[PDB]
């Protein structure tokens, strides 16, 4: 953001981050899974604060 | 009044919503040995002298009887 240049930030990007991974290790995908909500609630009582 | 009660330092607790639990929770399989261990805990105390006033009344009500009877 600010005084760049797509293009010459397009260039530098391809000539130093064209070596980044792409490919996996164990080709096992980390997906990204829902997560539960749960009304509750979490009480500390301090009552030196 | 609530507030003012008590000093507590370093006590956590957790809940749950009622809507998140079920009502009765194992109702059965942790009812009736819990409900065993209160009554193993308590008959001891309880009991006995229910049992010796029981045989108290029974002795009563049989020497009223007896004594209605005429005697020979
Ligand atoms: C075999 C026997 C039953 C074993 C069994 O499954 O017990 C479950 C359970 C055992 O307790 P637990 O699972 O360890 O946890 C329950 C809590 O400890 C304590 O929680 P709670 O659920 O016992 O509630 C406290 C108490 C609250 O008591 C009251 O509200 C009654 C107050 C007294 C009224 C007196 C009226 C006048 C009496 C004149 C005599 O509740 C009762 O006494 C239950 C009333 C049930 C009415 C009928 C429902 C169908 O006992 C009951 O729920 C009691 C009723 C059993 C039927």
């Amino acid at each position: 953001a600010g005084g760049v240049e797509h293009q010459q930030l397009l260039d530098l990007a391809q000539k130093h981050l064209s070596s980044v991974s792409r490919v996996y290790e164990e080709d096992a995908v980390p997906g990204l899974t829902p997560c539960r909500f749960t009304g509750s609630e979490i009480r500390h009582r301090d009552d030196a604060l | 009044e609530f507030g003012n009660l008590a000093r507590i330092r370093h006590v956590i607790s957790y809940s749950l919503s009622p809507f998140e639990q079920r009502a009765f929770p194992s109702y059965f399989s942790k009812g009736i040995p819990n409900v065993l261990r209160r009554t193993r805990e308590r008959i001891l105390r309880v009991a006995p002298p229910f049992v010796v006033v029981y045989l108290i009344y029974t002795w009563g009500n049989q020497e009223f009887e007896q004594s209605k009877r005429k005697n020979p």
